[PDB]
RNA sequence: GAGUACGGUAGAGGGUGGUGGAAUUUCCUGUGUAGCGGUGAAAUGCGUAGAUAUAGGAAGGAACACCAGUGGCGAAGGCGACCACCUGGACUGAUACUGACACUGAGGUGCGAAAGCGUGGGGAGCAAACAGGAUUAGAUACCCUGGUAGUCCACGCCGUAAACGAUGUCGACUAGCCGUUGGGAUCCUUGAGAUCUUAGUGGCGCAGCUAACGCGAUAAGUCGACCGCCUGGGGAGUACGGC
């Protein structure tokens, strides 16, 4: 019942399939009482470092509104798949539906 | 043999004791070297701008048998000859693309020594 | 203008952002306490997700 | 300030006096009661967080202090209220 | 700590402005400040002085 | 006075787990050739078995550059990378509620830097001891080259510091001026400053105090409650006994 904003890089090479994994994610998020506010897809941007190897990523910005089961759960996901990296959960007072990147 | 290479890079390894010059191409393989105390200079006279500019020149003419013309310069820490080093590579036959320095900055990483308590 | 200091907001991020990749002080930019305390951790934040370098000379 | 506003709100009208009443020591006791018994389950798990302890310390203080202030107003009143609550072990 | 020569200006120029940016890093000072390692006592006792001399 | 209920604000407050970048070291590989390193100068040391430098890769540990600020939080000791979880307090506005429920505190109990001790891990840098090189009349040092405990982690112990603001806690009063942090109110609704107010944090300064230095609304001024402590220096915070 906390907001929960999670930005994560998946690898270039695992671009097509981000569309593949978000919905995966975001049906299995919603399942107890989750609700998607936000989500964007900012592309394959140039990174400003390399990762491990890796020179630009396909970020993507969520927006959700889970419990800590369906945060433990979604995190897990991002750890034991090496298809995405760098990811980032951030917790939030209220949820939001603004872009704010894509302009 | 003569490798023939047109683009290099220039590191000077200037420190307060001593300055190494060393030409390497744009992946990191050195051609030539030299070093303020390998050039005459030694005690007082091996942490001077002027042995730093002799080590530079020294290894500058010993870089052109490759048929080196065009440098980056990569310039690393402190000392006095991490310009002086450079200036000599003016003098000889060489065309500067840009200078860089490469000092390395920890961010509060490894403790370094004690004070001298000289 | 009320704009609210973020971490994907890059464009005012790249003005507190020093030439070599740091985080100018408030005393050079004027910056009150409260914005640059929230100034500096989006950077940090931002410099996570690999939107800004640590530093000038990565690589 | 472990309990969540309705735990907060439960707790005020089970123990509340009069309507509107969140002052009296019997909602004081019971509303420090219920966040001492809380916060023993974080002790369990953080053996040491030592700065969030002064803080218990001071609930269980502050509560002894009123129970002591009810002993002298009104012992019937101070009777029921550790019945109520199961204190004074 | 990093500057590219244009076209058409002499190499001395280059260099002025190449330690014009180094000191606009600061880059020998804190190698300078590096070199050995201050204890917490010394450290706080020099900010000290630096927050005096300023007011 | 003290406290509770509500919204909000800031924070290196604390605990538990992950994650990142810079850098050091070690190892592997390529280039490449006489030095590197160090100092006042040297030498010990490293290097022709290919060092240093340079480039690519890997492992590992520790601390978190810039932000950074007589800035912030904490009872004090202390707390600086980011994120998630658990959690304490403070500040702030009005209304609502209890109605002296308060202050201090011998004993007692809890926390308490660093060093140190025990068990188990870990170990990159630094470095008591130790070894060698210098300097010196000598040098069990200062300087240099190495380097063990330790520094790191968990669980226990210790219980001491110039643990200092060398200033016990709490409450009230007594000119002002110049900064700064978190709020609030009114003019400015200003776009953007100004005036009050509050909790902190600093610099001058009237009065007052002080042996003087200086303190001066964060008092060492005028008071009140309580507590701790002192009675010339050395012997000595030592001996003896107790814990």
């Amino acid at each position: 019942m906390r907001h929960y904003e999670i930005v994560f890089l998946v690898h270039p090479d695992q671009s097509e399939q981000v569309g593949g994994m978000v919905e995966r994610y975001t049906k299995a998020i919603e399942e107890d009482g989750g609700k998607i506010h936000r989500l964007e897809d900012w592309g394959r941007r140039q990174l400003a470092y390399a990762i491990n190897n890796v020179h630009k990523a396909h970020y993507v910005l969520m927006n959700v509104e889970c419990s800590a089961k369906a945060l433990a759960e979604l995190e897990d996901n991002f750890r034991y798949n090496d298809a995405v990296i760098r990811n980032l959960v951030m917790r939030r007072d209220e949820a939001v539906t603004e872009q704010s990147e894509m302009l | 043999v003569k490798k023939t290479v047109v683009d290099g890079i220039a590191h000077i390894h200037a420190s307060f004791n001593n300055t190494i010059v060393t030409i390497t191409d744009r992946q990191g393989n050195a051609l030539s070297w030299a070093t303020s105390g390998g050039s005459g200079f030694r005690g007082s006279r091996k942490s001077t701008p002027f042995a730093a500019q002799v080590a530079a020149e020294r290894a500058g003419q010993a870089a052109l048998e490759y048929g080196l013309k065009n440098l980056d310069v990569n310039v690393k820490g402190p000392g006095p000859g991490r310009e002086s080093a450079v200036r000599a590579l003016n003098a000889c036959g060489y065309k500067i693309a840009s200078i860089t320095d490469v000092t390395p900055i920890p961010h509060n990483g490894c403790r370094p020594p004690k004070k001298r308590r000289v | 203008g009320v704009k609210e200091i973020d971490y994907k907001d890059l464009n005012t991020l790249k003005a507190y952002v020093s030439e070599t990749g740091k985080i100018v002080p408030s005393r050079i930019t004027g910056t009150k306490a409260k914005y640059q305390r929230q100034l500096a951790t989006a950077i940090k934040r931002a410099r996570y997700l690999a939107l800004l370098p640590y530093t000038d000379s990565h690589g | 300030m472990a309990l969540s506003v309705e735990e907060k709100a439960q707790i005020v009208n089970e123990y509340k006096q009069a309507e509107g009443d969140t002052g009296s020591p019997e909602v004081q006791v019971a509303l420090l009661s219920a966040n001492i018994n809380k916060l023993q389950d974080h002790f369990k798990a953080n053996g040491k967080d030592h700065h969030s302890r002064r803080g218990l310390i001071r609930m269980v203080n502050q509560r002894r202090k009123l129970l002591d202030y009810l002993k002298g107003k009104d012992v019937s009143r101070y009777t029921a209220l550790i019945g109520r609550l199961g204190l004074r072990r | 700590p990093a500057v590219k020569v244009k076209e058409n200006e002499p190499f001395d120029v280059a260099l002025r402005r190449f330690k014009r940016s180094c000191e606009k890093a600061g880059v020998l000072a804190e190698v300078r400040s590096r070199e050995f390692y201050e204890k917490p006592t010394a450290e706080r006792k020099r900010k000290a002085a630096a927050a005096v001399k300023r007011h």
